[PDB]
């Protein structure tokens, strides 16, 4: 019954989880895009990459 | 090294040349005193003297 139950409810984790690393991925490309251009440091590109990772 | 952006340092050289230009200023505000002959020629009379 428990393994039902994370069957049952592991998905509505794994997809908003999969949206958080699609967000952040996408908030990343958009540093890069700020970097690239020249607007902000590579720090902030840095800590971009840290929270995606 | 890329450690700062091009823009803290565009704006950077742009305050260096705005300071430049201000001590430019300062230096013909100074150079005006000590007043210099505009053309070279006979002089006349030191219509003013010292302490006027």
């Amino acid at each position: 019954a428990d393994g039902l139950a994370a069957r049952g409810t592991f998905t509505e984790q794994l997809q908003a989880q999969r949206d958080l690393v699609k967000a952040s991925d996408e908030y990343y490309q958009l540093a890069d895009k700020r970097y690239r251009t020249g607007v902000d440091n590579y720090l902030t590109l840095l800590d971009a990459q840290r929270s995606l990772f | 090294d890329q450690a700062v952006s091009k823009q803290q340092y565009a704006d950077a050289n742009a305050a260096y040349l705005q300071s430049k230009a201000a001590v430019e200023q300062a230096r013909i505000n100074l150079r005006y005193t000590k007043v210099l002959s505009p053309i070279s020629g006979r002089i006349g009379r030191s219509a003013v003297t010292e302490g006027a």
